[PDB]
């Protein structure tokens, strides 16, 4: 609301202060023209009616200039409003904490004076669910020793109570049953890996 | 350095005035074109002003610090001289003098009760266009105006402008912490680098001074014009950069 | 490689009647024939900071576990560990030879300030209670506080910042968010990160070392140069011209109080003091009329200034946001490789 | 007051410039260098003569006489040869009947008096007894050589009449001063070498060694010296800027930077950077904050809180090794 | 699609003196009551144009290996191609067309 305010009042500002320069004369009789054309002869008059002109050209350059200062800076704002819309509400975004505070689920749009105000839809925890995580298996078929990791780093690996793995994203706990495609397998083994044989491995 | 101790006397020589007394001189020998060395201290020097004193910042400006000449003023002795503001080319100068004409002198003493004038009440003799004779005279007591006053005194000390003997103007008591007294050969005069009071342009100036039995020694600079860069702190000099290359 | 980005602007407030007229009552009553000039000035420049302000407050934050994390002594301790990280010394290791001149140390004297913080705040006034005792002849400051400018802090303040930057650097080793701090070592952070880039299938021959004493090297190197390596003089340069730019333009103003406008005197007094008072108005019609002028423009360039610093602050949020707070996918964006 | 400086009778809540405290009653200090006291008076005569219109109307005559002082054997131009001096103005009116000839005294309706207005100089006539200083000063009823001049106006009870004009010859200085203590840690109006305010002065032991006043980089004194002992004097404004917070109509705060009552309230603390006045029974506190201010905000009971950062629990880190934790109930906030 | 974006602004160096007095002796000697003023402008423009220079120079750079690779004539030969793609004539192949204009 605050932002939306002060737009509105600064274009109005920028009007009246260009209107309110006609009634000043640049060390002249008067700011009338008419006026001055009535009460003196043409060669004094036209020495009267140059500092009107010379005045009332700067005033005009003024306010061309905080034009185009003002131009652009809606030139960036206007770049940042298309980002917006392309990334949060024609698409999902990846990027972290661009559509709001939270995590992205939608986003919506509705028209301003003069702009858009965008409602962002995000997801808000209330509780956190606590397990044990593992770096990787250490697997050893009798004297065979390998590792496997985790394909994707997104996923966190877990112990459920019937010692069978799952995997979760860390974004959401949306925990699911392990499979071989899930990891990758490697030569060398970790300290921090846990122990389990070809028996307890994932089907 | 002497110390005498009941009738003992003993006597150090010393090298460097700071080393032995922990604050510096101010006698200097001016570099060629007569430019004030760099490291100076600028003690009882002042930047002479008609108006309010700059208390700290860095100002160029157009001051009387191109010295012509020198003169140190040995302990014990005796500093009297007529000098016409054209030339300072003497043999009591220390280092190179310059042949150009002399702007401003200044007496650079602290003017405490120990100075004493060899003129009498008189302490400068100002000789002006036309051949008027002005007097700066400090007394004991108060003169009243157009009126006359009616070896060392104790006290405020009046000081006046006199012109055929009688009191033309007064100038006001000696305040204790005179550092510097310049004149220049327009009028003015400058106390502590303040111009308190002008008379007509000087053709001539006379004086005579000593420090009496202080044993202390002082300097008269004759200074000309010049463009300058000076840095103050607490209204006082710290650093006088002058604009004589091109890198400076 | 170091990047400066500026957040905020200094607040300054202007006393318009006092700047006009220097309390003089005879010169406020002619102020007052000019309806709602000091008002809109006085509000133009109060909305301005309300809306900096108002944007700043929402992208600062802290966490009291990540600033239990977030100092020399924590990461050089080994209180805070997990117990299966028992074989590590501390949080720190052997980055730690870096990390010290990073982080927020107790032997500083501010809170929750570094060495590089101290370095900065050196190389490149707020009390106003020291300017009406007369104990001595006034300063620039108080003088301007005189003349009816002042200098504010806001709600983006340099204890606010450090706070925020040293829960960010202390949220790297906090290991969960439900309960105490727990921490993990820095070195189990790095491999997350170097994971996030490229599978890492070597787990044996680690050779961490190598980064760590590059690391603590360039940190080192870095921190030279802020006492004494072009990305660290393009910060500082940029750091020092919005320094600057502030000062002249609270100076310039000040300098066009000593402006006639084609009256006899600058002083309001010394106009009072000499002229009857239908002469004396007419004089300090010009002074009132030039030093309005003067401070609309001040107010123009202000909002000008706040303009772009709010383009500035947007990019410092994503920077931090994807650089800072998570690892970014979008090339070249957090520096060159 | 603060209605009327706003310009509007219902004040939303928020802060408002105000002044610490209002100047009244002052006395008058001025100081000057030293000299001798010679005080001179210039009276100056003016003799209007006045007739009556055809319309019925006052005229004032061009032979209306203007005197100066005698000097050098002269009355049309006099000078000042003291160091002090003060003007006055003894006017005269008679009439006359078209004939120019004033025999008798001016009447009720052509009564007029002497007035001598500025004109095209830049000071006032009247004000020449308020401790202008010049280094010359001459008055003259000619033309030649004059730097500006007064206007002499003869005024009736409808009307107002130019009918000669004095000459005026100046050089600036501070050799002669026209005339009609030093007040220490009060509000005072000061003339002190030539600088004229209104403020306060106080003695300070700081030693500095070149000069005699001070000024501001704006022009404002800052100080100045006594020129018999050498003691530094330093002046400050007699009131400062101050804020104070309006709720419902109402004020319950300030914030100054003087230790001293102002606007009503009894109670004070301290803060870092200011004091705070108010209403609430001061000797921190829990409460809302109404309206916000920098980096504080008051509340309704005129209580002072400081806000703080915002504070979370924390960015979910992309660590697998330990205890870890995961977000499970989640909600919805737009 | 098409977009043009400025990179650099031309830069401008003013030397204040000259620009207030056109060469004189004597108005020097007035303007040094403002030498303060002078110094304020220069500083102002030529820290301006140090720092942009400063970012464009840590933005462009060029590969010597993938200058020598671009131009039409280089696109209109196979002396550079893999010898794996003996098949193709040229590295612009059918691209060459909307190739040699860019
Ligand atoms: C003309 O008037 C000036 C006043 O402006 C007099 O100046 C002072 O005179 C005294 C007496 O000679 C000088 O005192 C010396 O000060 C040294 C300390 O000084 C520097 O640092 C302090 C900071 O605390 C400054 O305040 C000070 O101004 C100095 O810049 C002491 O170290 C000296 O004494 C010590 O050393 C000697 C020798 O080693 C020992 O014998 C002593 O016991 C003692 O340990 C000494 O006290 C003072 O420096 C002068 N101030 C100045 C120049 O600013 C002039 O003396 C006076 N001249 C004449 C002709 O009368
Ligand atoms: C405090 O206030 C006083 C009073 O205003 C100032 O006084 C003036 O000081 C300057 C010196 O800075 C005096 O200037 C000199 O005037 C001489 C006489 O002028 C006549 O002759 C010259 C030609 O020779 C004419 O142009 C002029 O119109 C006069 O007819 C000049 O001769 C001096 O110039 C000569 O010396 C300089 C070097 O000093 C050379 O460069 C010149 O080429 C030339 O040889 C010089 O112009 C001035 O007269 C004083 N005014 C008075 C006495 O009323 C103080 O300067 C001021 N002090 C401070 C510190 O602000
Ligand atoms: C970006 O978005 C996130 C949300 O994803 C925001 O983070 C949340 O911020 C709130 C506000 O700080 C946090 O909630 C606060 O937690 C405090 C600690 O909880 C203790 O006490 C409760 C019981 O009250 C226990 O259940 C809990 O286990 C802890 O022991 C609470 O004390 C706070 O209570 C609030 O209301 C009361 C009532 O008036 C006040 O007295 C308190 O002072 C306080 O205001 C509050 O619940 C929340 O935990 C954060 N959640 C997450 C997931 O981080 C970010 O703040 C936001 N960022 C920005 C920049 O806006
Ligand atoms: C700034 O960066 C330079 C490198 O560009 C640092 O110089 C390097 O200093 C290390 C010592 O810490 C040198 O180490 C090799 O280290 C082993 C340590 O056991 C030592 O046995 C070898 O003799 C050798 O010194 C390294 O070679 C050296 N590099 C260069 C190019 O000299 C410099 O210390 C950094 N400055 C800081 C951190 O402030
Ligand atoms: C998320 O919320 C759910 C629903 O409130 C919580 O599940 C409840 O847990 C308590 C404590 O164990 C049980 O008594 C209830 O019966 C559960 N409700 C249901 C519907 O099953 C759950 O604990 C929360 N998750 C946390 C705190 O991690
Ligand atoms: C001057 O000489 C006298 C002696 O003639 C010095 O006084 C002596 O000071 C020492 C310490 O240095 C004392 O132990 C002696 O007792 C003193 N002697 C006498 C006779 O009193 C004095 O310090 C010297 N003054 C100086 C060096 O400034
Ligand atoms: C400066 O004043 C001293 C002190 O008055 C003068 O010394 C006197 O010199 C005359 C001869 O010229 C002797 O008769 C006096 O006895 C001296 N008085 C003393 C020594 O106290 C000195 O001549 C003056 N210097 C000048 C005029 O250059
Ligand atoms: C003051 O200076 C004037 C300068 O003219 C001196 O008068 C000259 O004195 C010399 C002495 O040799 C005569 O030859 C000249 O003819 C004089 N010139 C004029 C114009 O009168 C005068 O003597 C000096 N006064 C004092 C007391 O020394
Ligand atoms: C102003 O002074 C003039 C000149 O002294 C006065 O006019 C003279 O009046 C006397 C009679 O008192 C006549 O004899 C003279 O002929 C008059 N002189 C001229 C030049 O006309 C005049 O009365 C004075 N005006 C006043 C007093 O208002
Ligand atoms: C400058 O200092 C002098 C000396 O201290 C002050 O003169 C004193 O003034 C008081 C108050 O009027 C008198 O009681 C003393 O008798 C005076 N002493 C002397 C020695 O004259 C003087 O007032 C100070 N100047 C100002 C402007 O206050
Ligand atoms: C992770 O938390 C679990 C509990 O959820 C911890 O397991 C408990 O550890 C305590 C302390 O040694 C024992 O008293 C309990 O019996 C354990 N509970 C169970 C169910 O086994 C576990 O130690 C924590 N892990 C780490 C690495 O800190
Ligand atoms: C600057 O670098 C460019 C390449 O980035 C150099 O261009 C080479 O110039 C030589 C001599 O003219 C040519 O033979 C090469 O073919 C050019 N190289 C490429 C890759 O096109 C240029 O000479 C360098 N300039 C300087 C002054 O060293
Ligand atoms: C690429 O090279 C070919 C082969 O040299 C060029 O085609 C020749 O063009 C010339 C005129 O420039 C004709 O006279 C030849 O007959 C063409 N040769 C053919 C078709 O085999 C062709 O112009 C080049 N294309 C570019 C430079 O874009
Ligand atoms: C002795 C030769 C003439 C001296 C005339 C003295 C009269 C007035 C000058 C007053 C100077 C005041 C300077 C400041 C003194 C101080 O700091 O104590
Ligand atoms: C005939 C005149 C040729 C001018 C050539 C200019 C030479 C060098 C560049 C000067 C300006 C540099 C930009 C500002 C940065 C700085 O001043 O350090
Ligand atoms: C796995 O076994 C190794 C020895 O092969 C042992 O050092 C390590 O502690 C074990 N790890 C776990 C998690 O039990
Ligand atoms: C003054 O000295 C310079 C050299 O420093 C010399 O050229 C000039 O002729 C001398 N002038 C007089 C008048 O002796
Ligand atoms: C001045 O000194 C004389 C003697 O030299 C003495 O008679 C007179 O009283 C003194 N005046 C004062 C005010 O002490
Ligand atoms: C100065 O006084 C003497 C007497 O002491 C007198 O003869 C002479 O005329 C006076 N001169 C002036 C200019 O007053
Ligand atoms: C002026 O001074 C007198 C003493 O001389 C003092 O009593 C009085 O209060 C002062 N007046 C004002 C208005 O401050
Ligand atoms: C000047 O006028 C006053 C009254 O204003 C009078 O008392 C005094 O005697 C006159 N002085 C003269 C004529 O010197
Ligand atoms: C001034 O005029 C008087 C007559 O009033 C005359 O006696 C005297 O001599 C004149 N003064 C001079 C200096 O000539
Ligand atoms: C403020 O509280 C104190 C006790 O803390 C009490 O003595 C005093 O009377 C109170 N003042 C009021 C209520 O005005
Ligand atoms: C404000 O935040 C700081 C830093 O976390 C904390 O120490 C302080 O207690 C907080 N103040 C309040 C009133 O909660």
């Amino acid at each position: 609301l605050a932002k939306v305010q002060d737009v509105v009042n600064t274009q109005g500002q920028a009007l009246s202060h260009l209107t309110v320069q006609l009634q000043n004369n640049f060390q002249a009789i008067s700011s009338s023209i008419s006026d001055i054309y009535n009460r003196l002869d043409p060669p004094s008059a036209d020495a009267q009616v140059d500092r009107l002109i010379t005045g009332r050209l700067t005033a005009l350059n003024a306010f061309v200039s905080q034009t185009l200062t003002r131009q652009a800076e809606v030139r960036a704002s206007r770049q940042l409003a298309k980002d917006k819309v392309n990334e949060c509400v024609r698409s999902q975004s990846q990027r972290f904490g661009f559509c709001g505070n939270g995590t992205h689920l939608f986003s919506l749009a509705n028209a301003a004076p003069n702009g858009m105000i965008f409602f962002h839809t995000v997801l808000l925890p209330t509780a956190y669910e606590t397990v044990t995580a593992w770096s990787g298996i250490c697997a050893s078929d009798g004297d065979h020793t390998f590792g496997l990791v985790v394909k994707d780093v997104q996923l966190t690996l877990f112990r459920n109570l019937d010692d069978k793995f799952y995997l979760t994203p860390r974004t959401m706990y949306q925990p699911r049953v392990a499979t071989i495609s899930d990891f990758v397998q490697i030569e060398g083994c970790d300290v921090l890996f846990v122990n389990a044989t070809v028996i307890e491995l994932p089907g | 350095k002497l110390n005498n101790t009941n009738g003992l006397k003993t006597y150090e020589f010393c090298e460097d005035y700071e080393y032995c007394t922990g604050y510096a001189t101010n006698v200097f020998a001016p570099t060629v074109g007569g430019y004030i060395p760099d490291g100076f201290s600028f003690n009882n020097w002042f930047l002479l002003t008609n108006d309010s004193t700059f208390v700290s910042g860095r100002f160029v400006t157009n001051q009387p610090l191109l010295v012509n000449c020198l003169w140190p003023v040995p302990s014990f002795g005796v500093a009297a001289q007529e000098f016409c503001f054209e030339g300072a080319q003497f043999s009591q100068c220390n280092g190179v003098s310059l042949n150009n004409t002399v702007d401003v002198i200044r007496f650079n003493l602290n003017f405490t009760a120990d100075v004493q004038s060899g003129m009498g009440a008189t302490v400068f003799s100002l000789n002006t266009t036309g051949g008027v004779i002005l007097e700066i005279s400090c007394y004991n007591d108060t003169v009243r105006e157009s009126s006359f006053y009616s070896g060392i005194t104790d006290g405020p000390k009046y000081c006046y402008v006199l012109y055929n003997g009688t009191a033309l103007k007064y100038l006001g008591t000696l305040p204790p912490s005179v550092k510097e007294i310049a004149i220049s050969k327009w009028g003015h005069f400058y106390i502590n680098g303040y111009n308190f009071f002008s008379t007509f342009p000087i053709d001539c100036i006379s004086f005579n001074l000593t420090t009496s039995t202080s044993g202390a020694f002082w300097t008269i600079a004759y200074t000309s014009y010049t463009e300058a860069l000076v840095q103050v702190e607490n209204t006082a000099i710290k650093k006088v950069t002058y604009c004589n290359s091109h890198i400076n | 490689q170091v990047e400066y980005i500026q957040v905020y602007t200094t607040p300054v407030s202007i006393d318009c009647s006092r700047y006009v007229c220097n309390g003089n009552p005879r010169c406020n009553k002619l102020l007052t024939q000019y309806v709602s000039a000091c008002q809109t000035i006085e509000q133009a420049l109060a909305m301005g900071a309300r809306l900096e302000n108002m944007e700043v407050d929402s992208m600062l934050f802290v966490s009291e576990n990540a600033l239990k994390l977030a100092s020399v002594e924590a990461f050089n301790s080994t209180e805070h560990l997990d117990p299966i990280y028992k074989e590590w010394p501390n949080i720190g290791g052997s980055w730690l030879g870096g990390l010290k001149d990073i982080l927020p140390s107790h032997n500083s004297k501010r809170k929750y300030r570094s060495a590089i913080e101290d370095l900065l705040f050196d190389k490149v006034d707020e009390d106003y209670k020291r300017c009406t005792g007369g104990y001595d002849i006034a300063d620039l400051v108080c003088a301007q506080y005189y003349n009816g400018i002042m200098v504010l802090p806001g709600v983006a303040n340099d204890d606010k910042m450090t706070m925020y930057t040293a829960s960010l650097a202390g949220g790297i080793t906090l290991g969960a968010l439900g309960g105490g701090a727990v921490a993990i070592p820095f070195a189990v952070a790095v491999q997350a990160r170097l994971n996030y880039v490229a599978l890492q299938t070597d787990v044996l021959n680690k050779n961490q070392q190598i980064l760590a004493n590059a690391f603590n090297q360039a940190i080192g190197n870095i921190t030279q140069a802020f006492g004494k390596l072009a990305t660290v003089a393009k910060a500082l340069a940029k750091v020092q011209d919005v320094v600057n730019t502030q000062g002249q333009a609270l100076s310039h103003l000040t300098v066009q109080l000593q402006n006639n406008f084609q009256a006899i005197s600058s002083s309001i007094s010394d106009i009072y003091n000499r002229l009857d008072p239908p002469s004396a108005d007419a004089q300090v019609d010009r002074l009132i009329t030039g030093r309005l002028t003067a401070l609309n423009a001040f107010v123009s360039q202000t909002l000008t200034r706040q303009a772009e610093v709010r383009a500035s602050r947007q990019l410092a949020k994503d920077k931090v946001n994807e650089c800072v707070r998570s690892q970014s996918q979008r090339f070249g964006f957090c520096g060159n490789g | 007051n603060i209605k009327c400086s706003q310009l509007t009778a219902n004040l939303q809540n928020g802060f408002y410039p105000v002044a610490s405290s209002e100047v009244g009653l002052v006395n008058k200090s001025v100081v000057l260098l030293p000299s001798f006291y010679s005080h001179t008076s210039v009276n100056i005569t003016i003799d209007l003569g006045m007739k009556l219109s055809g319309y019925g109307q006052p005229i004032a005559s061009a032979l209306s006489n203007i005197t100066l002082p005698m000097q050098d054997n002269n009355t049309d131009v006099y000078c000042i040869r003291s160091n002090q001096f003060s003007v006055y103005v003894h006017s005269t009116c008679k009439s006359s009947l078209w004939d120019n000839v004033f025999n008798s005294d001016c009447t009720d309706v052509l009564h007029a008096t002497a007035v001598i207005k500025t004109g095209t100089c830049p000071f006032s006539f009247d004000k020449l007894n308020n401790y202008l200083t010049f280094n010359k000063f001459c008055l003259s009823l000619h033309p030649v050589g004059a730097n500006c001049k007064f206007d002499v106006a003869a005024r009736t009870r409808t009307n107002e009449q130019v009918v000669r004009s004095l000459y005026v010859i100046y050089e600036e200085g501070d050799n002669i001063a026209g005339v009609p203590v030093l007040h220490l840690d009060s509000c005072t109006d000061y003339n002190i070498y030539g600088k004229t305010g209104i403020g306060i002065i106080r003695q300070t032991n700081s030693t500095l060694l070149s000069g005699l006043y001070y000024t501001s980089l704006s022009g404002d004194l800052l100080g100045f010296k006594n020129v018999t002992d050498g003691v530094v004097y330093s002046v400050t404004p007699c009131d400062v800027s101050a804020q104070a917070a309006v709720i419902d109509g109402t004020i319950v705060g300030a914030m100054t930077s003087i230790n001293s009552e102002l606007l009503g309230l009894t109670h004070w603390t301290t803060t870092p950077n200011f004091y705070y006045y108010s209403i609430y029974n001061y000797t921190d506190v829990d409460c809302e904050p109404i309206i916000t201010y920098s980096n504080i905000g008051v509340c309704k009971n005129g209580a002072l809180v400081f806000i703080n950062v915002t504070h979370s629990d924390g960015d979910v880190q992309p660590i697998s090794t330990g205890n870890v934790t995961i977000p499970t109930n989640f909600t919805i906030s737009v």
